[PDB]
C-alpha cells in the first residue's frame, strides 16, 4: 500500500489521477496535512517543495517540477526564450514579443515597431488586439498587471468549409528521469465564426478560446476537432499529412523547450522527485508553420480524452516510481 | 597572531569537539600528551597553530577550549579517554543533573547557578591571550544545554567581550539520527535568542551527514563517531585558515566580510568532496576539476536543500591537497556554463578561493579514505531557509495545541516567548525571501 | 540524575514488586544474598540506578517495602529472594486496611505514613543524585490504593521537584476481591492525575485476557498476572538500567511523552507474550515483534487503540538484531496506519534498541503508548462507580472513617472530566 | 575571468575570481529576565504547598 496526499480539488486532470488511483485498491489517500505520504498531488500556488523528501523511510514524489513556472507564465517565457542561447534572439518558432510593465523594454518595442511602420507591412500586435502601438499602451497601464505585447499572427491557417481560425493543444508529460512523452492525441480548440481580416474589435473570431466560444458546435461538437478527421482534411485539402506539415515542429519545440529547462528543474539527484503534466498551445499559420503560443503549468483535457490521458500518467510516471504487484505516448528522444 | 577560544556545549558540541582536537593535533603533530616535536620554540611562540593551542614551559601544547554540560557523562569520557592530558581539569565543567530536552530548564533553571563559573573558567583562556579575536561555539539545535545555555552563553559573551567575534557550529536535528519530540521547539527558541549574537554560523543537519554516511561509506547505521569524524573533518577545512599559513580568512572578521553581507542572513551552506570509504579498494582518484563540480550537488551538502531555487550572496571555495589556480579557474569556466548559479544582483559573481598544499588528514583506523585533494565550498544561498521552514512548520503544528508548552512554562518562562520567537522566524523567512526572488 | 527510590505499597504492590526485583536482580547477576556472580560488566555500568553498594561490596535494592498488615510482606521475607532487601526498610502497621481507600488515606494509613518517609528520606540522602521515585499499588484495595496515593502525596510535598513513577493495577469484575473496587479506583485515579508525571496502567482484565485467550491458560492465578506485569516492568526499565545510545532518564521521558499535565496515563504492551516456565523455541523475526506490540492483544490495559489516537509512542526492542530492519519495521506500521498517529505531534514514535535479551528470549519489545483509547479504562471504572453510587451503596464504609459524600462526587467529577479531555484530542 | 589578489607561500596559494560585476541587551538585563523566570517558579511552587497544605 502506497499513500497519496490532494492539495488542489479544483484540478479536474489530478481527481480524475487519484480515484483511478484508489480504484486500484493499492493507494491509500491521506488528509491535506499529513507528512507521512509517497505521492503528493500539490497545489497551483505556492507548493511547499522544501518540505518534500525529509521523511524517513519515504521515497516521495510530486506532480511539479519546481522552477517550470519560468517556462509557463507569459513574462518568464518571453525572458527566457530571449537570454537563453538554445532559443536565443532568433528563435523562429517563436513570434517576436516584448514586455512591458504598468505605471522594462517599452525602447525596444518601439524601436521594431517604427521599422515595420516605415516599411508598412503587417503591423499588428496582440497583449485585446490592435494596430497601434499608442493605443495599446495605454490600455495596460489601465489594467493594473504586468503583461506582455507580441506579434499576431495576421496570416493564419483556414479551415474549410467555415474560413475559420484554430489553435493546437498538446499534452506532454515530463516523468522523474526526464524522459518527454507526448501524448498522441491532440485538440483543435476551433473558432465557430469565420476569420475577420479588416475588423480586430471583434474577438470572438479571433481568439479561439474554449470559454468565449461557449456559433458554438456547429462544425464539430463544442469547438474541438481531433486528430484523426484533421488529418484526414489535410490529406483531402493540401496534400499532406499531420505528421510532415505540423507534428514535427511540434514535437521540435516542446523538446527544445523543455531541453532549454533541463539543468534548472531536472529532480535526478535530488532527495525528492518530480514529474509533471503540461500544455503547449501552438499557432498554425498560411504555409503551414508552426508558432509557439503559451505553456500551460496546470493544464485540462478535452473531455474524450480524459480516461485515456489520466490512465497514461499513472503508468509512466507513478507507477514507474511506485510499482504494482501498447503505450499511448510518442518519446521525444534526447 | 590572534588567538581562537573554542566553546563546547552539551553531548553535541563535547562530543563532536572531541573529533575536532583530535583531528587537529593529527594535522599539527601534536601528541596525545601534548607534546610537538616540530615545534622548536619551546615554551612559548607566535605561529600560526598558536591560534588553537596555548604553550606551557614543559612544552606541552594544550588546547584554548572550554568543555561545558550540565550533567556528567560525556566529558566524563574525555577525562578518562586517550586525549586525557591534553585539556586541564579547569576546562571541563559538568554539572551534576541535565536540561531534559528542556530549553527553559536549560536556559532559566540550571543556566543560572552555572552561568558565573564557565565564565569565570573562560576568563582565565582569555586572559592568557595577548589578543583575543573571539569565539567558536559548537553545540546542538535539540538538546536542553545545548539550547538552552548556549543561547545565554551568547548573550553573555557579548557584554563581557563585547568587541569579540563569535562563530557557531550548530547540530540542525533530524529524525533520522535519535531527536526528540520537543527538539523544534528547542530550535527555535534558541535561534531567535543567539541571533543577534552570532556572526556567522554553520548549520549541519545531521540528515544530510547520516545520507553521506550510508552512500559513500557504506555504513548502514552510522554511530555517533562515524558522523562526527565526518563533521570534524568539515570543520577543519572552515578552521584550517586560522590555524595555518595564509592569506584568506586569516582572521573570524574575514568570516563576516567574505561570507555575510546581511548580518541577520549569516548561514552559510557548507558543502565538502570527496567522501570516500576507507574499505574501498582500487579508487580512482579526483580530479580539481571533478570536486570542484561535486560542491554543485545537494547530496555532498551539510544541509540539504536546493541552491538552483534561491540566489548567492557569497562564495568560497577552500581546497587541501595537490591543487594549483590554474585547475580551479578551468573547473569554475565550466561549472558556470553547465549549472544555475545566480547572484543578488547587489553582489559580484566570483570565488574566493584559498588553497592549502597539505592534503586532509586522515583519522588512523577511521571510515574516511586517504585522498590527493579535497574542496570545502562556503555559500551564502538563499535555498538554505528551505530549512528554517521545515523546522517552522513543526513548531506550529504542536504549537497551535500549546503540545509540550507547560513543560516550558514549569521552568519560569513564559508562554508569550514562544510566538516571539516564532515571529522573528518569520520574520527570517521574509527577509530570505526579499533577497532570494 | 541516576538514583531511583522504589516503593511497594499492599499486597498486589509488593507481590508485582517482589517479583520486579527478581527479574532485574537476574537481569544484572545478583544472587538472592547480593553478591554479583555474572559475566558482563554492562550489568555493573548502571547498577547504580536500583541498587545501593554495600559493605563487602554486596547490593542492595534501594526499595522500601509497605503495608498495614503484616501477611504479604512476610511472604516477601521468607521468598525467592527475600533476604536480599535492607531489614529495616520493612515498614508494617497491623490491623489492615481491609479494601477500604479510606482507612488506607486517612485513618490507618495516616498513623503509619511517618514511619515510611524516614527510610524514603533515609535512602534519599545516600543518593549522589535522586532522579526520582516508583511506586507498585493497586487501585482497588486499601494499603496501596489508599496510603500509596497519600505517600505520593506527602512525597510530592518534600521533594517537589522529583519525578513520580507509578505502576497502578486496575481494577476488574473478571478478577476481583471485593466488590468496592470501584470506589477504591476512582478515589485514586483523582490522586494520579494531579500528583504523578507517568503512571503505567496495568489493567487486570486485559492481564486476564493475555493469560486465557493468548497464553491458552484455562484458570490464571495471580502468579500468571504478575509474571506479565515484571516482564513489562523490565522492559520499560530497560534504558534506564543497561548501558546503549540512549544518554536518557525519568524525566527526559516525562517531557517527551506527556504533551499536557494531566494526560500521563500509559498503555504498555509486550512482545512475545510467554507462560511461566514453558516457553516457545521458535525465534521470533523483527517483523513478527512489530506486529505483535501493537497488537491489541498485547497490550496491558484492556483499550482497543483503534477506537482512538496515538499521541505518543516509545518502543524499546531488546536482543541482537538488525537496527535497520528494527527501523524499517517501526515506519512500516506508522506508514501504514497514520490515522492512528496525531499529525500535530511530529515524529512521535521513537524506537531504542538494547543489546542485552531478557531471560529465556533471544529478543524482545515493550511498548510504552499515551493513547486517548485509555479513557475506555477509565469509563469502563466511572460506569461501575455509578451503580453503586447513584443507591449510595457500601458507602457506610467509607463514612465510617469520616468520608462525605461530597469527596465521591468531586473524585467522580475529575475522572469524567479526564476522559473528556482525552476526548478532546481524540478528533481535531 | 580575472584573477586578482594573488597570495603565495610554502603552504598554499589564496586568489579571487570575479566572474561578472554587480549591478544589544545588558547586565542588568539579563539579571532582570533571569530573576523574573526565578520568582514565576517560586509563584508556583507556592501555589503548590499551599494546595498541599489545604
Ligand atoms: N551530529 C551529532 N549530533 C548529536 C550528537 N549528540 C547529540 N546529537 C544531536 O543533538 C540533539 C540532542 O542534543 P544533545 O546534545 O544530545 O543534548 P544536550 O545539549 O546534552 O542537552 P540535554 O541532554 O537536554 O541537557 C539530537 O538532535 C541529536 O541528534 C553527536 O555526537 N553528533
Ligand atoms: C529511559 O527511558 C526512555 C527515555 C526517553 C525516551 C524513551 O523511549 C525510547 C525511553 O525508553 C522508554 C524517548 C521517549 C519518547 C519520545 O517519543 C515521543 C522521544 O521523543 C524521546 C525519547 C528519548 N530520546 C530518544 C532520542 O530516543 C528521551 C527520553
Ligand atoms: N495483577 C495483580 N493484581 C492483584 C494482585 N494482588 C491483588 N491484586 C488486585 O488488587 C486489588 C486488591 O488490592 P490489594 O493489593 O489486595 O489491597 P491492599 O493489600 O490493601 O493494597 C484487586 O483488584 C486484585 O485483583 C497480584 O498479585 N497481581
Ligand atoms: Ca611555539
Ligand atoms: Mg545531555
Ligand atoms: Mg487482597
Amino acid at each position: 500500500m502506497y499513500t497519496f496526499v490532494v492539495r488542489d480539488e479544483n484540478s479536474s486532470v489530478y481527481a480524475e489521477v487519484s480515484r483511478l488511483l484508489l480504484a486500484t485498491g493499492q493507494w491509500k489517500r491521506l488528509r491535506k496535512d499529513n507528512p507521512r505520504f509517497n505521492l503528493m498531488l500539490g497545489e497551483r500556488n505556492r507548493l511547499p517543495f522544501g518540505r518534500l523528501g525529509h521523511e524517513p523511510g519515504l521515497v516521495q514524489l510530486v506532480n511539479y517540477y519546481r522552477g517550470a513556472d519560468k517556462l509557463c507564465r507569459k513574462a518568464s517565457l518571453v525572458k527566457l526564450i530571449k537570454t537563453s542561447p538554445e532559443l536565443s534572439e532568433s528563435c523562429t518558432w517563436f513570434p517576436e514579443s516584448y514586455v512591458i510593465y504598468p505605471t522594462d523594454e517599452r525602447e525596444v518595442f518601439l524601436a521594431a515597431y517604427n521599422r515595420r511602420r516605415e516599411g508598412r507591412e503587417g503591423n499588428v500586435w496582440i497583449a485585446l488586439i490592435s494596430s497601434e502601438a499608442s493605443e495599446l499602451l495605454d490600455f495596460i497601464d489601465e489594467q493594473g498587471q504586468v503583461h506582455v505585447i507580441q506579434k499576431y499572427l495576421e496570416k493564419p491557417l483556414l479551415l474549410e468549409p467555415g474560413h475559420r481560425k484554430f489553435d493546437i493543444r498538446s499534452w506532454v508529460l515530463v516523468d522523474h528521469l526526464y524522459n518527454i512523452y507526448l501524448y498522441r492525441e491532440g485538440v483543435l480548440r476551433t473558432s465557430s465564426e469565420p476569420y475577420n481580416s479588416a475588423n480586430f474589435q471583434d474577438k470572438t473570431c479571433h481568439l479561439t478560446n474554449h470559454c468565449i466560444q461557449k456559433n458554438y458546435g456547429r462544425y464539430e461538437e463544442g469547438n474541438e476537432m481531433f486528430f484523426e478527421e484533421f488529418n484526414q482534411y489535410l490529406m483531402d485539402a493540401l496534400n499532406t499529412t499531420l505528421e510532415n506539415s505540423i507534428l514535427l515542429q511540434i514535437k521540435h519545440i516542446i523538446r527544445s523547450c523543455l531541453m532549454c529547462i533541463e539543468p534548472a528543474i531536472s529532480t535526478k539527484h535530488l532527495h525528492y522527485q518530480s514529474f509533471q503534466l503540461f500544455g503547449f498551445d501552438f499557432m498554425v499559420d498560411e504555409e503551414l508553420k508552426v508558432w509557439l503560443i503559451e505553456v500551460n503549468g496546470a493544464p485540462a483535457c478535452a473531455q474524450k480524452l480524459y480516461a485515456e490521458l489520466c490512465q497514461g500518467i499513472v503508468d509512466v510516471a507513478i507507477s514507474s516510481v511506485f510499482p504494482l504487484a501498447t503505450s499511448i505516448f510518442i518519446k521525444l528522444h534526447h | 597572531m590572534r588567538e581562537c577560544i573554542s566553546i563546547h556545549v552539551g553531548q553535541a558540541g563535547v562530543q563532536i569537539g572531541n573529533a575536532c582536537w583530535e583531528l587537529y593535533c593529527l594535522e599539527h603533530g601534536i601528541q596525545p600528551d601534548g607534546q610537538m616535536p616540530s615545534d622548536k620554540t619551546i615554551g612559548g611562540g607566535d605561529d600560526s597553530f598558536n591560534t588553537f593551542f596555548s604553550e606551557t614551559g614543559a612544552g606541552k601544547h594544550v588546547p584554548r577550549a572550554v568543555f561545558v554540560d550540565l550533567e556528567p557523562t560525556v566529558i566524563d569520557e574525555v577525562r578518562t579517554g586517550t586525549y586525557r592530558q591534553l585539556f586541564h581539569p579547569e576546562q571541563l565543567i559538568t554539572g551534576k543533573e541535565d536540561a531534559a530536552n528542556n530549553y527553559a530548564r536549560g536556559h532559566y533553571t540550571i543556566g543560572k547557578e552555572i552561568i558565573d563559573l564557565v565564565l569565570d573558567r573562560i576568563r582565565k583562556l582569555a586572559d592568557q591571550c595577548t589578543g583575543l579575536q573571539g569565539f567558536l561555539v559548537f553545540h546542538s539545535f535539540g538538546g536542553g544545554t545545548g539550547s538552552g545555555f548556549t543561547s545565554l552563553l551568547m548573550e553573555r559573551l557579548s557584554v563581557d567581550y563585547g568587541k569579540k567575534s563569535k562563530l557557531e557550529f550548530s547540530i540542525y536535528p533530524a529524525p533520522q539520527v535519535s531527536t526528540a519530540v520537543v527538539e523544534p521547539y528547542n530550535s527555535i527558541l534558541t535561534t531567535h535568542t543567539t541571533l543577534e549574537h552570532s556572526d556567522c554560523a554553520f548549520m549541519v543537519d545531521n540528515e544530510a551527514i547520516y545520507d553521506i554516511c550510508r552512500r559513500n561509506l557504506d555504513i548502514e547505521r552510522p554511530t555517533y563517531t562515524n558522523l562526527n569524524r565526518l563533521i570534524s573533518q568539515i570543520v577543519s577545512s572552515i578552521t584550517a585558515s586560522l590555524r595555518f599559513d595564509g592569506a584568506l580568512n586569516v582572521d573570524l572578521t574575514e568570516f563576516q566580510t567574505n561570507l555575510v553581507p546581511y548580518p541577520r542572513i549569516h548561514f552559510p551552506l557548507a558543502t565538502y568532496a570527496p567522501v570516500i570509504s576507507a574499505e574501498k579498494a582500487y579508487h580512482e582518484q579526483l580530479s580539481v576539476a571533478e570536486i570542484t563540480n561535486a560542491c554543485f550537488e545537494p547530496a555532498n551538502q551539510m544541509v540539504k536543500c536546493d541552491p538552483r531555487h534561491g540566489k548567492y550572496m557569497a562564495c568560497c571555495l577552500l581546497y587541501r591537497g595537490d591543487v594549483v589556480p590554474k585547475d580551479v579557474n578551468a573547473a569554475i569556466a565550466t561549472i558556470k556554463t553547465k549549472r544555475s548559479i545566480q547572484f543578488v544582483d547587489w553582489c559580484p559573481t566570483g570565488f574566493k578561493v584559498g588553497i592549502n598544499y597539505q592534503p586532509p588528514t586522515v583519522v588512523p583506523g577511521g571510515d574516511l579514505a586517504k585522498v590527493q585533494r579535497a574542496v570545502c565550498m562556503l555559500s551564502n544561498t538563499t535555498a538554505i531557509a528551505e530549512a528554517w521552514a521545515r523546522l517552522d512548520h513543526k513548531f506550529d503544528l504542536m504549537y497551535a495545541k500549546r503540545a509540550f508548552v507547560h513543560w516550558y512554562v514549569g521552568e519560569g518562562m513564559e508562554e508569550g516567548e514562544f510566538s516571539e520567537a516564532r515571529e522573528d522566524m518569520a520574520a527570517l523567512e521574509k527577509d530570505y525571501e526579499e533577497v532570494g526572488v | 540524575m541516576r538514583e531511583i527510590v522504589h516503593i511497594q505499597a499492599g499486597q498486589c504492590g509488593n507481590q508485582i514488586g517482589a517479583k520486579f526485583w527478581e527479574v532485574i536482580s537476574d537481569e544484572h547477576g545478583i544472587d538472592p544474598t547480593g553478591s554479583y556472580h555474572g559475566d558482563s560488566d554492562l550489568q555493573l555500568e548502571r547498577i547504580n540506578v536500583y541498587y545501593n553498594e554495600a559493605t563487602g561490596n554486596k547490593y542492595v535494592p534501594r526499595a522500601i517495602l509497605v503495608d498495614l498488615e503484616p501477611g504479604t510482606m512476610d511472604s516477601v521475607r521468607s521468598g525467592p529472594f527475600g533476604q536480599i532487601f535492607r531489614p529495616d526498610n520493612f515498614v508494617f502497621g497491623q490491623s489492615g486496611a481491609g479494601n477500604n481507600w479510606a482507612k488506607g488515606h486517612y485513618t490507618e494509613g495516616a498513623e503509619l505514613v511517618d514511619s515510611v518517609l524516614d527510610v524514603v528520606r533515609k535512602e534519599s540522602e545516600s543518593c549522589d543524585c535522586l532522579q526520582g521515585f516508583q511506586l507498585t499499588h493497586s487501585l482497588g484495595g486499601g494499603t496501596g490504593s489508599g496510603m500509596g496515593t497519600l505517600l505520593i502525596s506527602k512525597i510530592r510535598e518534600e521533594y517537589p521537584d522529583r519525578i513520580m513513577n507509578t505502576f497502578s493495577v486496575m481494577p476488574s469484575p473478571k478478577v476481583s476481591d471485593t466488590v468496592v473496587e470501584p470506589y477504591n479506583a476512582t478515589l485514586s485515579v483523582h490522586q494520579l492525575v494531579e500528583n504523578t508525571d507517568e503512571t503505567y496502567c496495568i489493567d487486570n482484565e486485559a492481564l486476564y485476557d493475555i493469560c486465557f485467550r493468548t497464553l491458552k491458560l484455562t484458570t490464571p492465578t495471580y502468579g500468571d498476572l504478575n509474571h506479565l506485569v515484571s516482564a513489562t516492568m523490565s522492559g520499560v526499565t530497560t534504558c534506564l538500567r543497561f548501558p546503549g545510545q540512549l544518554n536518557a532518564d525519568l524525566r527526559k521521558l516525562a517531557v517527551n511523552m506527556v504533551p499536557f499535565p494531566r494526560l500521563h496515563f500509559f498503555m504498555p504492551g509486550f512482545a512475545p507474550l510467554t507462560s511461566r516456565g514453558s516457553q516457545q523455541y521458535r525465534a521470533l523475526t523483527v517483523p513478527e515483534l512489530t506486529q505483535q506490540m501493537f497488537d491489541s492483544k498485547n497490550m496491558m490495559a484492556a483499550c482497543d487503540p483503534r477506537h482512538g489516537r496515538y499521541l505518543t509512542v516509545a518502543a524499546i526492542f531488546r536482543g541482537r538484531m538488525s537496527m535497520k530492519e528494527v527501523d524499517e519495521q517501526m515506519l512500516n506500521v506508522q506508514n501504514k496506519n497514520s490515522s492512528y498517529f496525531v499529525e500535530w505531534i511530529p515524529n512521535n514514535v521513537k524506537t531504542a534498541v538494547c543489546d542485552i535479551p531478557p531471560r529465556g528470549l533471544k529478543m524482545s519489545a515493550t511498548f510504552i503508548g499515551n493513547s486517548t483509547a485509555i479513557q475506555e479504562l477509565f469509563k469502563r471504572i466511572s460506569e461501575q462507580f455509578t451503580a453503586m453510587f447513584r443507591r449510595k451503596a457500601f458507602l457506610h464504609w467509607y463514612t465510617g472513617e469520616g468520608m462525605d459524600e461530597m469527596e465521591f462526587t468531586e473524585a467522580e467529577s475529575n475522572m469524567n472530566d479526564l476522559v473528556s479531555e482525552y476526548q478532546q484530542y481524540q478528533d481535531a | 575571468m580575472e584573477v586578482i589578489e594573488l597570495n603565495k607561500c610554502t603552504s598554499g596559494q589564496s586568489f579571487e575570481v570575479i566572474l561578472k560585476p554587480p549591478s544589544d541587551p545588558s547586565l542588568e538585563e539579563i539579571q532582570k529576565k533571569l530573576e523574573a523566570a526565578e520568582e514565576r517558579r517560586k509563584y508556583q511552587e507556592a501555589e503548590l504547598l499551599k494546595h498541599l497544605a489545604e
